[PDB]
């Protein structure tokens, strides 16, 4: 019936195998017995703290489960990260869902903090949280639509995973266009917006038939007169003309006077 | 979609916060 | 103030318990004279509570500051 | 997906309560 | 909100009776008579 | 304490009145 | 037939009520305000009764009717009438509305109604499966407006399994549901789930785990008054069994105060019985108005006899009282507390002596409490001075119990503390009232 | 096969352990080592229903009796943590699986020993919580649980002399060990009783109150508990009660409370 929790007594012995069995049983029945399992807490805490225990990963997993049931999210995430492999990779259960959600929230906060102060002073990020976030990125990429992955990447800086999702199967460049608009009108960090525009201009240029109109709009946002001048000169050298004329008209319509003067001077030379 | 919804909700929450602060300050001034 | 508020509470009792529904929206407008309901009501509550709170806080500040 | 759903629903509850509170304060200030 | 979870399971006296009424003791006349007799000697 | 009780009663009465007004308006809407 | 036509009319009025409730649920989801779902659930208990086979048959024919699994699931469990002459097509959703899937809240409400009908029909097994299906489909949903109906369905599922005389196949699943509700920040659902978990533990005597759960979990303050009363009763039993007599008395008095005016007789009966037992243990003779009440008189008669025996101090009367109604006390789940009273009776006498006398001699107190020797009286009196029952100080030099001299409480600080608590409550009530204010959108 | 061989060997060394224990001189070290190795083998076998298959009953009784033997051996060694661990492990077998496993009079004996242990450790609340588990029929019928219940009831109404006189109702030596522990606990509680209630006492009467047959024991209490001796050999407890807080107005705390009132008043919300 499992109406009692004497397994903690097994946790209290000295033989490591008995401790491992007690931990296994606790994790097997921890979904229902948090009420009394929480009070022991320190008994399983010492198991992870000690580096000589054979199954420290399972101890970390059980501690994370108990703390998640108790409601303490910070220590639950800490201990879930402490555990390896089986800690969260199962990505199947509700506990896994909540732990991964909290992990992504913590990682995004850390990423924003690091981006704010990235000149070597950025706080180090544990490889465990980074791995969990990367696994979440891969899952959201290979599972279904990649827009959610594009959103998470933008949230956590991480322009590398963002560039990849845009250039991955991606279905269509309509998603690259969706990314262009979202960064355009739904962003507030000028440096981060400029970095996103750099990535979206590189992706545009690498396309088989480049979207010159959108690339020039991004360039005018990014204040890169030399790039636009070189693009126009190369397009003229490539004998396109009509695209050059439309691109020039759009540039004049939206670009500033100083930008236009810089482009004019670049073309003249 | 989902990301746009999330960020639009965040912006709406911030705008509501600023509106609430404005309303509270104006209520104090109106009491004076 | 407490005695006058007791009289005013009697009046508020009479006004609310009546709750005449003969177009109550019109009743609230045909008896508007700066009277019992709230004007001579919690106005006095505010006066009393402000005075008492200020006096008590000053007394405690004196008990602490001066010895 | 479900993470987005949870975040969006929390923000929606907060925004609904905040909007109603804003309307209430608006009426108080009108009076 | 009937709490059906908890099952809902001479002395037709209209007057409220406190605990002291239930107490059983000799009528006051007997007590007073006995006390007077015992203090008479 | 008496002032606090009076204030609480007045606030509760105002809340009741506002709730009844909202319910009446909603009912008269349809 | 006359009775048949009257039943048909009542069914049609109930159908109108359910249509109104579903419209309220849709308006609530549109406005994201629980008020409407709360009112639907409030009307739910009334609709729970006065329902026959044709009622739910017509409800399912009109609502849903999309050839969905629900119609092929509950209908095989509920009979179907013939071709009714008044074949009024109760279809709130017309054309496009019918094509659109039923709203998750509205469909959950309909499933809850059918489950309630199965309960009232004693179709324990069929209600079992229907509840599992509805619970599973509501588990996937994550809309906040669905959480209140989810709590109601959770409670009714636990009730159906309780009639299943198992109440253990539900333990882990309700634990998980309560934990998820706590994660989601839901209030009503977690409230009902915590109350039901405590009820299951109290049924199966797992007191220690229930105490651990109550200590760790935190009950939301903004919960239903009835749910608060149930939780108070459960916590009162937990505390009373655990020797926290004063806290048990306070909590159960609060639960009685928060009971639903005159709606639940049995809850009042049980609360009164347990409060009488706990107060008798604590040394206070309970009020006679409880025993004199009309609904609680026969139920509490054995407790009235027990209180008589305790006050009079006749241990023999206590023994004969246990002999007659001992099995009744057991079936009420208070026999152990009654035995504790049987061996703690002396506390009431000591408390009465403390109230009456101020400098009672040890020999005289021993004589009055029919103790054998004065030294036993000294031991008992000191134990009482700890037990929070007396406030005296034995002077063993001359062997008299000197009760503490009463002091002017007003000139002390306690009145300030009481006024602070009351003023804080009043200000909080005002803040809560002005906080919602339900101001409509212009 | 494998499980069958393991369980047959389990029965074998269980018989060996029973032979070792039933001897008039069940050597402490040998019995403890055998119990530890049997605990390891049992961990190998099982400690929880877990799987839904019909677990071999015989293995269930084997584990139950090995647990009972270990618990009953614990009291001899006077290792309270061992007794606590064994009871924690053994209550699950006792209660959860009553519907299949048989019940022995040793079950009453172990339950009574647990009740006595709880009473001795002053865990009265846990005492009653556990006592609720036992069916009301055996509350008064079974002697093994009646003795701890009777002693707790006597302690409830200050019939301390009754407790000391009834100490001779012990049905087992394991009962006698915890009865001595309970006597020590009652002595501590009585020393308190003289502490808090009385304002002064005398050594001659204090020794009788605390049930000391030698003044050296009361002197040890004066050393262990540090009871201030009086000028006329009267222990003074006046330093305990005292009358603080009745002379100095809090001033600051009530100022904070009134400022809180003002805050809640002038707050716009």
């Amino acid at each position: 019936i499992t109406s009692a929790a004497g397994i903690i007594s097994l946790l209290d012995e000295d033989e490591p195998q008995l401790k491992e069995f007690a931990l296994h049983k606790l994790n097997a029945v921890v979904n229902d017995f948090w009420a009394e399992i929480s009070e022991s807490v320190d008994k399983i805490e010492v198991l992870y703290e000690d580096e000589g225990f054979r199954s420290r990963q399972f101890a970390a997993l059980v501690a994370s489960k108990v703390f998640y049931h108790l409601g303490a999210f910070e220590e639950s995430l800490n201990y879930a990260l402490g555990a390896g492999d089986l800690f969260n990779v199962n990505d199947n259960s509700e506990y896994v869902e909540t732990i991964i959600a909290k992990c992504i929230d913590h990682y995004t906060k850390q990423c924003v903090e690091n981006a704010d102060l990235p000149e070597g002073e950025k706080k180090p990020i544990d490889q465990r949280l980074e791995g969990i976030v990367n696994k979440m990125f891969q899952r959201c990429l290979d599972d279904h639509k990649y827009k959610q992955a594009i959103g998470i990447a933008l949230e956590t800086r991480r322009l590398d995973v963002f560039e990849k999702t845009i250039l991955e199967s991606n279905d269509v460049p309509g998603m690259l266009a969706y990314s262009l608009k979202l960064c355009m009108s739904l962003m507030q960090n000028k440096q981060f917006r400029n970095k996103v525009l750099r990535v979206l201009v590189k992706i545009y240029m690498n396309l088989e038939k480049p979207d010159f109109i959108n690339v020039c709009q991004c360039l005018i946002f990014l204040d890169d007169p030399q790039a636009v001048s070189d693009i126009l000169e190369k397009l003229v050298k490539e004998d396109n003309l009509l695209m050059a004329y439309q691109i020039c008209f759009d540039l004049y319509e939206s670009a500033s006077q100083q930008f236009l003067s810089s482009v004019i001077q670049n073309l003249r030379t | 979609d989902l990301y746009s919804r999330y960020k639009k909700l965040q912006q709406e929450l911030e705008f509501l916060e600023v509106q609430e602060e404005y309303i509270k300050d104006e209520q104090k001034n109106l009491k004076k | 103030v407490v005695k006058e508020m007791l009289e005013l509470a009697k009046n508020y009792n009479k006004a609310v318990e009546e709750e005449d529904k003969m177009t109550p929206e019109q009743l609230a407008i045909k008896n508007v004279g700066k009277q019992d309901p709230k004007r001579h009501l919690e106005e006095h509550v505010d006066v009393l509570m402000t005075s008492n709170i200020v006096q008590c806080l000053a007394a405690m500040l004196d008990t602490v500051v001066f010895k | 997906r479900q993470y987005y759903l949870s975040k969006i629903e929390e923000l929606q509850l907060i925004v609904n309560d905040k909007s109603q509170n804003l309307r209430r304060l608006q009426a108080q200030r009108n009076e | 909100d009937e709490f059906e979870e908890f099952p809902a399971e001479e002395d037709a006296h209209v007057w409220e009776d406190n605990w002291d009424d239930d107490n059983v003791e000799d009528d006051f006349s007997n007590q007073l008579r006995a006390e007077l007799e015992k203090h008479g000697y | 304490y008496l002032a606090s009780l009076i204030r609480s009663v007045v606030a509760l009465h105002n809340l009741i009145n506002n709730k009844i007004a909202n319910r009446d308006a909603e009912k008269k809407e349809g | 037939a006359a009775a048949e036509h009257s039943q048909r009319e009542l069914d049609t009025v109930t159908l109108e009520d359910i249509k109104e409730h579903v419209k309220q649920l849709e308006k609530a989801v549109s406005g994201k305000e629980p008020r409407f779902v709360l009112r639907a659930l409030r009307m739910l208990p009334s609709t729970s009764r006065r329902l026959n086979h044709y009622v739910l048959y017509k409800a399912v024919q009109g609502f849903f009717t999309s050839n969905n699994a629900t119609r092929d699931f509950l209908l095989p469990f509920l009979e179907e009438p013939m071709d009714t002459e008044a074949d009024l097509q109760f279809r709130p959703r017309t054309g496009k509305a019918a094509s659109t899937p039923l709203l998750p809240e509205v469909e959950a409400y309909l499933q809850l109604l059918v489950v309630i009908f199965m309960m009232n029909s004693k179709r324990y097994k069929e209600a079992q499966k229907i509840s599992d299906d509805l619970m599973q489909k509501i588990s996937t949903q994550n809309r906040r407006a669905l959480d209140l109906v989810a709590a109601k369905c959770y409670y009714y599922h636990a009730r159906v399994y309780e009639f299943l005389d198992k109440l253990d196949v539900v333990r882990s699943f309700l634990h998980a549901r309560l934990r998820t509700a706590t994660l989601r920040h839901d209030a009503d659902g977690q409230a009902t789930l915590l109350n039901l978990l405590l009820r299951n533990y109290l049924h199966y005597s797992l007191y220690d785990q229930a105490e651990k759960l109550v200590s760790k979990s935190v009950f939301p303050e903004q919960a239903n008054n009835n749910e608060w009363a149930r939780y108070l009763y459960y916590t009162g039993r937990i505390k009373a069994i655990q020797l926290e007599y004063s806290e048990a008395r306070r909590t159960m008095t609060n639960a009685l105060r928060k009971a639903p005016q005159h709606t639940a007789v049995g809850f009042k009966q049980t609360v009164h019985k347990l409060l009488i037992v706990v107060e008798l243990l604590l040394g206070e003779i309970p009020d006679r108005l409880q025993f004199r009440q009309p609904s609680l008189k026969r139920s509490l008669m054995p407790y009235f006899l027990l209180t008589q025996a305790v006050r009079t101090g006749n241990l023999a009367k206590f023994n004969q009282v246990l002999d007659q109604f001992g099995e009744k006390f057991q079936a009420d789940g208070t026999y152990t507390l009654i035995i504790r009273l049987r061996h703690n009776v002396i506390k009431t006498g000591v408390r009465m002596i403390s109230l009456s006398y101020s400098r009672i001699s040890l020999a005289d107190i021993a004589q009055k409490l029919q103790l054998d020797s004065p030294e036993d009286a000294e031991f008992i009196v000191a134990k009482a001075i700890r037990d929070g029952v007396i406030e005296a100080s034995i002077n063993h030099e001359k062997g008299y119990v000197q009760s503490k001299e009463m002091i002017d409480i007003y000139s002390t600080r306690e009145p300030q503390l009481a006024f602070h608590q009351r003023i804080s409550f009043c200000l909080d009530i005002h803040n809560m009232s002005v906080k919602a204010m339900r101001f409509p959108p212009k | 096969a494998t499980s069958g061989a393991v369980l047959q060997a389990a029965t074998g060394m269980y018989e060996q352990l029973k032979g070792e224990w039933n001897r008039k001189s069940p050597n402490l070290s040998k019995c403890g080592e055998e119990l530890g190795r049997l605990k390891l083998v049992l961990l190998e076998l099982n400690f929880l229903p877990t799987t839904g298959t019909k677990l071999t009953k015989q293995q269930l009784i084997l584990a139950r009796d090995i647990l009972e033997i270990g618990a009953q051996w614990s009291i001899l060694r006077k290792d309270i943590p061992s007794f606590e661990r064994y009871m924690a492990q053994l209550k699950c077998y006792y209660f959860d699986y009553k519907e299949q496993l048989p019940e022995s009079a040793y079950m009453h004996q172990l339950l009574g020993l647990n009740l006595l242990f709880l009473l001795s450790q002053n865990r009265v609340a846990e005492f009653h919580t556990e006592l609720e588990r036992l069916p009301a029929k055996d509350i008064q019928t079974n002697v093994y649980i009646k003795h701890p219940v009777s002693l707790e009831q006597y302690l409830m109404e200050g019939s301390y002399n009754k407790v000391f006189l009834a100490k001779g109702n012990i049905p087992a030596e394991s009962y006698t060990f915890f009865i001595d522990i309970l006597l020590d606990t009652i002595r501590d509680e009585i020393a308190g009783c003289i502490e808090k209630a009385y304002e002064k006492i005398l050594f001659t009467e204090a020794t009788r109150i605390l049930f000391f047959n030698t003044p050296k024991k009361m002197t040890d209490y004066a050393k262990k508990r540090g009871w201030v001796l009086g000028p006329n050999n009267y222990y003074s407890f006046a330093s305990q009660q005292q009358k603080p807080e009745d002379t100095t107005i809090p001033s600051t705390e009530l100022a904070k409370q009134v400022i809180e009132y003002a805050r809640q008043l002038e707050m716009i919300v």
